[PDB]
DNA sequence: TTCCCCCCCTTCGGTGCTTTGCACCGAAGGGGGGG
């Protein structure tokens, strides 16, 4: 086994459990009762301190449940392990592709055990309906699904496995974020799929159970305009120099003191004002003058990307990536049920791109109420990872971006 | 008595008691040694030498295991949370056992025994057994009967059997005769691992008075609160009065405790005396009124839904009720908590909604469908205009007033032929004087000296003047993101009579519109 | 002169704009039922 450090002078994971429903029970008890069997999990008694929340979920088009713990707290306590260890360099080349492909190499972990000194870090609790038993614990025997160390130690099966294929097909390009396996190419729809399935079965040959395509062309951030008027009003004009006025911040081309100029004195808001030509010019120039990309805003791995989300209303919700404030890495929408349901997909889209792009999920501002997300968030969620969530509590008044 | 320890360490970097010698008073000294022999008769202490360097204070009335308290390893929590009898399955037949000297009938961990070391002045000792007062023992006893009850369970599962802490409670739907002789192969089973459960003729009868409550086998109530008689109350009787209804309205259908809530804001004194104002009076008296009847829970019976009513008895206090069959509550309560400055009643409604979700997701393990006093589109305006994200499960309209509407709404475009206004307000910030006033497109004007208003304040009201000299049709601009941002989140309630008075304004005219327009720009009117 | 497990309300401290006043939120006090 490879022996874990965890970061120095720091306490495990001390974590309540949430409630769960009766369904999620069920099947979170079918689940560790056959994993016990296998011998993945072990029954464990008072003397293990330690915690962390469990839950259950589904996948896309799938009817079995599947189990999925919550590691945040032991990936920030046992980044040690990765950052000094194992820090891979995110291909640049994955952002292009035509097609990328994901796919769940997840129970190819189970094979490999887990240090011996580790595992009662990993505990975990299946609590009971109204508290009326002991809730059953268990640890983890081999290595989780999770945790952000399992891939690490399992990085040289997973190049041994792919490189009697990486010899074979040199322009494909394959990455690994936790659980998950981007497979990268150019080809057409047709020959794609066959080349993923057969790159399926090369690892099965090996041993591998392994059970979807986003275009990253597509991913593009998208461009900022203004508003277009053949007839100008005093209220459609002062709204246009406030837009500008707050555009000024991110884009600092921007200017709006002959567009001021007209408006001076007190006039009715519904009434309509010829436009002057030379305050047309600058309307004209500051359209294009939107378009041009703003410059410094340049990747940092130092730091940790942020996304805000606004809803902007009727299934239309609008997301920015920023290392940092009027510096904006990436800008996008995404339109679609539910509520809830519209933002969890969203947040799971902006953290595959952020993925795809540099390798590292945000954290996340969420439109939402803590309680609300809490209870619900689990209920729409289809992904084997999970970002941090911040949640905000005022308006965005601002609401400058659709 | 045959049962595996649980291996306990300690923390690193530390030893067990280094106590040094304690005083006793002789009388104590002497009589105590009895209990000393006798317990180590059967073997729960064990006589030492000197090889052990602790030793613990002593106390009669009994050791004082704060030192290995403080210093042992940290263990899982015992019990994290207590079951609601709401959720209770109904039983036909339901029996309580009492297991006897159980914290001493479970072996202790063999290294560990070392450390428990105490000496009467002086011979030592050490415990064989789980020493109570210990920090870690009730987990253990815990873990320790789960193990003993399981394969009785494995063999028998229309039986369902609770451990709280030394009591076993033991219920079925097996017939009186039958479920006596199932008691007493249980009796017999934890007689093979010896534990003292009695007999039937010192068994418990129903009801049983368990955490507050008196469960029957076939309904379940709260302990009679004998509410405080107190002509002139204080702090300390108003805080037990409100914790005592806070407690009883689980129950108690309609319980307000918010004025008597107020009473106790701003009393750095425990004994000063706070009268009770009219509404305070009034409330306590209604509210015996209610206590004066006593009213019963029922069982939860998972082959029938769960229906979850929603009341409001105004001023932001919200009643519900949850039952099965119609009349017939499962469990009653009230959401009354304010949250921010200002806020509505669509969206306190939301607050009570996922309140109820959560707490029937942990007691019953499914969401209800509620019965809620808000019109359909009244609900779908609200969410879809809303800047955050909300989903209310499921729930169907009542027509039982009061319902919820929201008072008044805004426009989305200026008005045309409606009057139009230029506002602002400004406040020294040194001296906290200032001015507010507005400039009307038609020519109208009218500016207000101001005190002991701030920037906000004034600009908040500095609305209010637009309003009061306005008609129906009003076109405000404003200067101000605060003032903004209060106005349009509908506020129809606050904790400021200021924007009292502006929703009370708001409410009145027929159409306003509202806009913003930036600082320093020098935007029309404005400058 | 214990450990605290939940239920509720008020008071108060930190954070982040809505910026040196004000907006939410979690962490200290009390009560209630506990053993
Ligand atoms: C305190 C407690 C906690 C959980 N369940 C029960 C009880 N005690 C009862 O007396 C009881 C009463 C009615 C129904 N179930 C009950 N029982 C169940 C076990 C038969």
């Amino acid at each position: 086994t490879v022996p874990v450090k965890l970061k120095p002078g720091m306490d495990g994971p001390k974590v309540k459990q949430w409630p769960l429903t009766e369904e999620k029970i069920k099947a979170l008890v079918e689940i560790c009762t056959e994993m016990e069997k296998e011998g993945k999990i072990s029954k464990i008694g008072p003397e293990n301190p330690y915690n962390t929340p469990v839950f259950a979920i589904k996948k896309k088009d799938s009817t079995k449940w599947r189990k999925l713990v919550d590691f945040r707290e032991l990936n920030k306590r046992t980044q040690d392990f990765w950052e000094v260890q194992l820090g891979i360099p995110h291909p640049a080349g994955l952002k292009k592709k035509k097609s990328v492909t994901v796919l769940d190499v997840g129970d190819a972990y189970f094979s490999v055990p887990l240090d011996e000194d580790f595992r009662k870090y990993t505990a975990f609790t299946i609590p009971s309906i109204n508290n009326e038993t002991p809730g059953i614990r268990y640890q983890y025997n081999v290595l989780p699904q999770g945790w952000k160390g399992s891939p690490a130690i399992f990085q040289s099966s997973m190049t041994k496995i792919l490189e009697p294929f990486k010899k074979q097909n040199p322009d494909i390009v394959i990455y690994q974020y936790m659980d998950d396996l981007y497979v990268g190419s150019d080809l057409e729809i047709g020959q794609h799929r066959t080349k993923i399935e057969e790159l399926r079965q090369h690892l099965l040959r090996w041993g591998l159970t392994t059970p979807y395509e986003l275009h990253p062309d597509k991913w593009t951030v998208q461009p900022i305009v203004l508003p277009e008027k053949d007839s100008w009003t005093v209220n459609d004009i002062q709204k246009l120099v406030g837009k500008l006025n707050w555009a000024s911040q991110i884009y600092p081309g921007i200017k709006v003191r002959q567009l001021s100029k007209l408006l001076r004195g007190t006039k009715a808001l519904t009434e309509v004002i010829p436009l002057t030509e030379e305050a047309e010019l600058e309307l004209a120039e500051n359209r294009e003058i939107l378009k041009e990309p703003v410059h410094g805003v340049y990747y940092d791995p130092s730091k940790d990307l942020i996304a805000e989300i606004q809803k902007q209303g009727q299934g239309q919700w609008t997301y920015q990536i920023y290392q940092e404030p009027f510096k904006n890495l990436k800008t996008g929408k995404y339109a679609r049920t539910n509520d809830v349901k519209q933002l969890t997909e969203a947040v799971q889209k902006i953290t595959t791109e952020s993925i795809v792009i540099w390798g590292k999920t945000p954290k996340f501002k969420l439109p939402i109420q803590k309680e609300t997300w809490e209870t619900w968030w689990t209920e729409y969620w289809q992904a084997t990872w999970i970002p941090e969530w911040e949640f905000v509590n005022t308006p965005p008044l601002v609401k400058l971006w659709y | 008595s045959p049962i595996e320890t649980v291996p306990v360490k300690l923390k690193p970097g530390m030893d067990g008691p280094k106590v040094k010698q304690w005083p006793l008073t002789e009388e104590k000294i002497k009589a105590l040694v009895e209990i000393c022999t006798e317990m180590e008769k059967e073997g729960k202490i064990s006589k030492i030498g000197p090889e052990n360097p602790y030793n613990t204070p002593v106390f009669a009335c009994l050791v004082d295991f704060r030192e290995l308290n403080k210093r042992t390893q940290d263990f899982w929590e015992v019990q994290l949370g207590i079951p609601h009898p709401a959720g209770l399955k109904k039983k036909k037949s339901v029996t309580v056992l009492d297991v006897g000297d159980a914290y001493f009938s479970v072996p202790l961990d063999e290294d560990f025994r070392k450390y428990t070391a105490f000496t009467i002045p002086g011979i030592r000792y050490q415990y064989n057994v789980l020493p109570q007062g210990w920090k870690g023992s009730p987990a253990i006893f815990q873990s320790s009967m789960t193990k003993i009850l399981e394969p009785f369970k494995k063999q028998n599962p229309d039986i369902v059997i609770y451990q709280y802490m030394d009591d076993l409670y033991v219920g079925s739907d097996l017939e009186i005769g039958q479920h006596r002789t199932k008691i007493e192969e249980l009796r017999q089973h934890l007689l093979r691992w010896g534990l003292t459960t009695p007999d039937k003729k010192h068994q418990k009868e129903p009801p049983f008075l368990w955490m507050g409550y008196e469960l029957h086998p076939d309904k379940w109530t709260v302990q009679p609160i004998v509410l405080p008689e107190k002509d002139s109350w204080t702090v300390n009787d108003i805080q037990k009065l409100v914790g005592k209804l806070n407690w009883a309205s689980q129950i108690y259908p309609g319980i307000k405790v918010r004025q008597l809530s107020k009473l106790l804001r701003g009393t750095k004194a425990l004994t000063e005396v706070i009268p009770l104002t009219e509404e305070a009076e009034l409330e306590l008296a209604e509210n015996r009124e209610i206590l004066k009847e006593p009213v019963h829970g029922v069982y939860y019976d998972p082959s029938k839904d769960l229906i979850a009513e929603i009341q409001k008895q105004g001023q932001g206090q919200w009643t519900y009720q949850i039952y099965q069959e119609p009349f017939k509550n499962l469990k009653t309560g009230k959401y009354a908590r304010m949250r921010g400055a200002h806020t509505n009643d669509v969206k306190q409604l939301t607050e009570a909604v996922q309140k109820i979700t959560t707490e029937s997701i942990v007691i019953w393990g499914k969401t209800p469908k509620f019965k809620l006093p808000i019109q359909k589109e009244t609900w779908e305006t609200w969410w879809t205009e809303y800047w955050q994200a909300t989903w209310i499960p499921e729930w169907e309209f009542v027509n039982t007033p009061p319902l919820v509407k929201l008072w008044y709404q805004l426009e989305k475009e200026p008005i045309v032929g409606a009057e139009t206004f230029y506002v602002d307000g400004a406040a020294n910030r040194e001296t906290k004087l200032g001015k507010a006033g507005y400039v009307t497109n038609k020519g109208r004007q009218k500016v207000v000296p101001l005190t002991n208003t701030t920037n906000q304040k004034t600009e908040l009201q500095a609305i209010y003047l637009a309003l009061q000299d306005s008609g129906l049709e009003v076109n405000i601009v404003t200067n101000s993101q605060y003032a903004l941002g209060i106005i349009q989140a509908q506020p129809d309630k606050s904790e400021s009579e200021l924007v009292n008075q502006i929703i009370e304004q708001l409410i009145k005219k027929e159409k306003v519109y509202l806009a913003w327009v930036p600082a320093h720009k020098g935007i029309g009117g404005n400058e």
